[PDB]
């Protein structure tokens, strides 16, 4: 088997934000 | 003196662009002029007086407790131009000279005490000098074109939309400009609080306040080292292929001596029957018609417009029988960093090194060898060698992060290795005001 | 059986062995360890794994890869034993002698 | 209401690591984490993995577009048809393209209107966590780690990465930390509370 | 910045060199004693080496945190150490001998080009010494400024074998090194040496001057000569085991002879020709440093 | 440090074939890393020892 | 013309123990080891310059044999091969070279193999033109008589 | 002529024009030089090349 090289970078996944209509808090 | 110790002095254009518009904007008397008779007292009062720290120089030769007080207190000296400095100071020492100074740009935030009027930094000043210097048409055109990228409809702006004269465009550059109230004859005034409005006072460079806030940052990234990877200069040198980093620079041996490049340094020349590319040794001043046989040389090219091919050709024989180490300025390039087992997928003869048009980017690959597994025991012997002639004349691995992610034994580091630098891991905390910081170094 | 300690529901077979581990002359240990021979090449480094085996065959392991170790056979050893089935003068060449 | 910003989950940097990996090199021995600390350190642990030849610190492609104008595939920014001669056609491959590029940078980035909004997240127990991941968390963190040299601390194969981080880690200036944070503004209101990861 | 102690760094208990006598700690005098010599008929003559080259490597800037310590003591003891003729680290390394230079050189052996205060690191001036020799290591490959790498290695001999009348006489028999011994004995001995902080060692041989560093050359003389027992192992012709009553006694022939051994084997660390002539180069500046 | 198995990537392997006179020229020399060897038939180590 | 051996060039007879592969830089080169100094030289390029003597070809590795010859181009080592027999043929510089000796079978013929070198006499070759312009080139010669 | 300067193959030509060149008395160029804008549109209008 032949030696072989590869590159690789951060993949981005910045989304708009979603809408919950949960809340935490009272 | 350290370069940073000595007398302070800019031009006055320097001043009329970036400092007086301030002195105005802050309501301070003009700074004193200084000539021949100007006792040190003078220079206070008018420090003082403007908040600045500057004095326009008029004429004369300045007495030496003027000058000792400039120099102690770092007042910046405004000066016509720059022939013959040293005749404008008296000499006590005679140590001051026209050649002995130190260049340098001196941030606006440096020398005035108020922030509110100051936008940026050195970094632009770094970029601008980055540029080519632009015809106002091509202003145009790059405000035309950074308005296409954002999607503006920028027609028909800086232009008179005349019904009779026509379409006519105006320059749109305008760097530095203020809002100023002129009076009728059309002269300009100076910023009045009580009826120009405090929005005129300082255009900002017509920036909303947030743009600015990160300006700042994208300065900050634009001017940082690792960003820096359009490389100027190559180093031609006939050697064989040691060292794995791609960074190397072979040093240029003992032997050598420093040649600048010249058309007339090459010539025709009779020499057994036939008309040779002929090189004459500067100091020596020797004629070699062979490449062969040369003395050592390490030829500077700071341009390589108008050289023939017949001397290129020459010049790469030379580096490779006479031994020639040739540097080339003209050349700008990025580099790929190649791993071994990606090998070298681009290519670059040496006729296209010495004949690629200047202003192009080449784009050259380098290899870094660390990753390569020892031979095995039982592999052939190479009865010849592997070779190279480009190499770059700075560091190339500006970007890099890490390197050579493996163990040498199951133990030991491989030699050129790179951790990643601390401050990579540092995350410290937000500053009292907002911005981020490294945490602190010691307790104290 | 080491191995069953704190895992065995037998309580007085926890109880014992845990005892018997507890002691200062008796240590189970198992994986990989520092042996003398670490970082020792021969193609690849040695290294030593503490294993589940009995003593014996881990003895005639130790013996072999030993021997292995201490035979110093290089490619000059082959060389000569080829001179010898050769035409007197035959000339060889290639790997390093050693 | 005016769209002055462009909330969004999860930000991209202006920068990001690259990396090339010489396949031929793996460790044999197989590590195994436990799953949170998979999910957390993970991301980093595959992207310097055993073999990588080089890590870079190039600018993020992903945010600096091609709906910028910017090209990144040779390292430097670079821009079209921005700083050209008049009355001809720019050559190819311009070095001039790389000073345009920096300005399409700085404007993208001056520009650059994006408002962090807390994104999927986890609160791992304690038990779970490795504890030189659990010293390092703090709490919650976003679902979508990113990666960090820090992160490959008692995980990377490569002992002396390893050692090296630790070091500089064991060091007093430097202390890496990931997870929600007590900033001067939590507790703030702004519709919802403001708070720091 | 660690100022150095009157008598060298090496006073300082932080940098003690230590090995191994089959797993327990030891100072390499104690280790030296178990050595033991049969004499062949062969004879090392000592040569005079050779003043080194004055010309440094050029102090070019390099990016990121060099290693020299590690880089020096892999290439010199380490198994199969490479690139070690990379010239990085030694321009980095004459960098350091320039007379007003921002890089320091840590305890850790590595070169930062900051002036870092949170690493204590050795006294400028020193270093400055240290590199203003030690760099020289970067034309061990050029091939102006190979150091020989036979006739060097009688002097070796001299300072590990050597008798004291035939060190004062600079000639001695060619002898066969030998010890008690166990498994790895020479691989284990190398890996205790490779950890030494030899730079402390070094900047102390160029820093200290008159009586600081005669007493340095003598309260160090069995240190420097497990050094050159590594170097030895490295370069022996043959290394092998004599069995005797139930007492394994490694064999090492021959001390002070190089065989320009390249290929590796079990018994001992190997010599690559590259480290060959790193090696003979080291040799000849720090033979040439104790020798004065 | 470990021995390579798998088949290394190489750089060109160019061949000089020098004879008793020549015109050496070296426009479009290459630049990148290359192995200059002067004869053709350089896979002599034939046999193969078990 | 047979070129003189330049001053500081080492006499060194050819033997096989000369060279031998050996490690060097994750390479095994094809090393040469220098019987002076006995320092081991393991690629080409720097060797000391060496006036080596070939009494006879046979037994030399392949690799030796090109290994010498590149030493012969990179360190300009001069190789005195004794062993070979040749006639020669003087062209005249209007019929050029007829015939080229590949120095690879001058290094590998069996003795006893008779070459046929040719060699030019230059002395009827034209001058150049003054104004011509120069040709990119160097004219070079490897193998060279050790007799008129 | 003076465009032959740094370019030209012909050596003595070269430097003969280069010292033509250098001299104080001439030195060649290739306009635009006076650009003049009207006193109301603010616009170029007659330049000199």
């Amino acid at each position: 088997k032949i030696a072989t090289a590869s590159s690789a970078r951060q993949a981005d996944v910045e989304k708009p934000a979603d809408v919950t209509f949960t809340i935490e808090n009272v | 003196d350290d370069l940073d110790e000595g007398i302070r002095m800019t031009t006055y254009d320097q001043y009329l662009s970036h400092i007086r518009e301030r002195l105005h904007i802050t309501n301070v008397p003009d700074p004193i002029y200084i000539t021949g008779a100007s006792t040190p007292d003078q220079i206070a009062a008018s420090v003082q007086a403007t908040h600045v720290a500057v004095v326009l120089y008029q004429s004369g030769v300045i007495n030496g407790p003027a000058s000792t007080y400039l120099r102690e207190n770092e007042v910046l000296v405004v000066m016509p131009d720059y022939y013959d400095v040293v005749s404008r100071f008296a000499n006590a020492n005679l140590q001051m000279n026209n050649n002995r100074y130190h260049e340098s740009v001196l941030e606006i935030a440096d020398i005035f005490d108020q922030a509110d009027f100051i936008q940026t930094s050195d970094a632009v000043r770094q970029l601008r000098a980055l540029m080519p210097t632009l015809s106002t048409s091509q202003i145009r055109h790059a405000i035309e074109r950074i308005a296409q990228i954002t999607d503006v409809d920028s027609t028909d702006y800086g232009k008179l939309t005349l019904r009779f004269l026509g379409t006519l465009t105006r320059s749109l550059k305008m760097q530095n400009a203020q809002i100023r109230r002129i009076r009728p004859d059309g002269t300009v005034l100076r910023y009045d609080d009580q009826i120009d409005i405090e929005a005129f006072r300082w255009s900002r460079y017509f920036l909303d306040e947030l743009q600015l806030r990160r300006l700042s940052v994208g300065l900050r990234l634009i001017t940082n080292p690792r960003i820096a990877r359009r490389f100027n200069g190559v180093r031609i040198m006939y050697l064989t292929d040691d060292d794995p980093d791609p960074d190397f620079v072979p040093d240029v041996p003992e032997g050598y001596v420093a040649v600048q490049y010249a058309h007339r340094l090459f010539s025709s020349s009779l020499a057994n029957k036939r008309n040779r590319v002929t090189y004459t040794h500067p100091p020596t001043g020797m004629a070699y018609p062979s490449p062969t046989g040369r003395p050592h040389v390490h030829m500077t090219i700071n341009e390589r417009a108008g050289m023939s091919k017949l001397v290129a050709d020459n010049i790469i024989a030379s580096v490779i029988k006479s031994n020639w180490v040739v540097d080339i300025l003209d050349i700008e390039y990025t580099a790929e960093v190649m791993t071994p087992s990606e090998g070298y997928t681009q290519h670059v003869d040496a006729e296209s090194i010495m004949t690629a048009p200047k202003g192009k980017l080449f784009h050259l690959q380098f290899m870094d060898g660390l990753l390569r597994p020892e031979p095995s025991a039982f592999d052939p012997p190479a009865s010849g060698e592997d070779m190279r002639l480009i190499y770059p004349l700075q560091p190339i691995s500006v970007a890099r992060s890490m390197r050579a992610i493996v163990n040498h034994n199951e133990v030991d580091r491989p030699r050129g290795a790179v951790a990643p630098s601390s401050y990579e891991m540092d995350t410290g905390t937000l500053s009292r005001n907002g911005d981020l910081l490294y945490s602190p170094v010691a307790n104290g | 059986p080491a191995l069953l300690r704190d895992f065995t529901q037998v309580n007085w077979l926890n109880r014992d062995i845990t005892n018997m581990l507890q002691q200062a002359g008796t240590k189970y240990g198992l994986g990989l360890t520092e042996t003398r021979l670490d970082y020792v090449r021969l193609v690849k480094t040695i290294v030593g794994h503490a294993l589940n085996i009995d003593h014996f065959a881990a003895s005639v392991l130790n013996i072999n890869l030993r021997a292995l170790m201490e035979a110093n056979v290089t490619a000059d050893d082959r060389i000569k034993a080829l001179q010898a089935h050769s035409m007197i003068s035959t000339q060889f060449h290639g790997p390093n002698q050693g | 209401l005016s769209d002055d910003f462009k909330q969004i989950s999860d930000p991209k940097g202006y920068l990001t690591y690259s990396v090339k990996y010489e396949d031929q090199f793996t460790k044999k021995d197989k590590l195994r984490a436990s799953e949170a600390d998979d999910r957390i350190v993970g991301p980093t642990v595959n992207l310097f993995k055993y073999g990588a030849a080089v890590v870079n610190i190039d600018l993020n492609r992903d945010f600096f577009d091609t709906a910028t104008g910017i090209d990144l595939t040779k390292g430097i920014p670079l821009v079209q048809d921005l700083l050209v001669p008049i009355g001809v056609t720019a050559g190819a491959e311009q070095s001039a393209e790389y000073v345009s590029g920096l300005l399409m940078v700085l404007f993208k980035v001056m520009t650059d209107n994006r408002l962090v909004i807390v994104g999927e997240t986890t609160t791992p127990m304690s038990n779970t966590l490795s504890t030189v991941v659990n010293n390092v968390l703090r709490t919650t963190y976003h679902n979508n780690v990113g990666v960090n040299p820090a992160l490959l601390r008692d995980f990377t194969q490569v002992n002396w990465l390893n050692r090296d981080i630790t070091n500089m880690l064991q060091q007093a200036g430097t202390k890496y930390g990931l997870g929600l944070t007590e900033t001067r503004l939590d507790y703030v209101r702004l519709v919802k509370t403001i708070v720091g990861h | 910045m660690l100022q150095q102690p009157t008598g060298g760094y090496t006073t300082l208990e932080q940098f003690a060199f230590t090995i191994r006598n089959d797993g327990t700690n030891a100072t390499p005098t104690q280790f030296l004693q178990l050595l033991s010599y049969e004499a062949t008929e062969n004879e090392l003559v000592k040569k005079t080496i050779p003043t080194p080259e004055t010309h440094l490597p050029s102090a070019r800037n390099v990016p990121g945190n060099v290693y020299i310590e590690d880089a020096i003591t892999q290439a010199l003891f380490g198994i199969s150490a490479q690139n070690v003729n990379a010239h990085g680290y030694f321009s980095r390394l004459s960098a350091l001998a320039l007379p007003n230079t921002s890089a320091r050189l840590g305890l850790d052996g590595v070169i930062y080009n900051s002036e870092t205060i949170n690493i204590p690191f050795y006294d400028p001036a020193a270093v400055a010494n240290f590199a203003a020799t030690y760099a020289k290591l970067g034309n061990a490959s050029t091939p102006r400024y190979r150091a020989d790498m036979i006739d060097i290695y009688a002097h070796v001999g001299l300072e590990l074998a050597g008798t004291d009348a035939e060190r004062a006489a600079g000639v001695m028999p060619v002898k066969r090194a030998k010890f008690d011994s166990w498994e790895g004995s020479l691989i284990s001995l190398s890996r205790d040496v490779v950890n030494w902080k030899i730079l402390a060692f070094l900047i102390d041989l160029c820093s200290l001057e008159g009586e600081a560093l005669r007493a340095f050359k003598t309260r160090n003389r069995d240190v420097f000569r497990m050094m050159l027992f590594i170097m030895s192992t490295a370069v022996a012709a043959n290394v092998v085991n004599r069995k005797v009553t139930k007492r394994v006694d490694r064999v090492l022939e021959y001390i002070g002879v190089n065989s320009m051994r390249t290929a590796g084997r079990t018994a001992t660390i190997t010599y690559d020709l590259s480290r060959h002539e790193f090696a003979a180069k080291f040799l000849q500046l720090t033979f040439t440093r104790w020798n004065a | 440090d470990d021995v390579g198995i798998m088949q290394q990537k190489k750089p060109p392997t160019v061949v000089q074939s020098r004879t008793d006179v020549f015109n050496e020229q070296f426009a479009n020399e290459a630049l990148h890393p290359t192995t200059k060897v002067i004869f053709n038939g350089l896979d002599v180590n034939t046999e193969v020892q078990p």
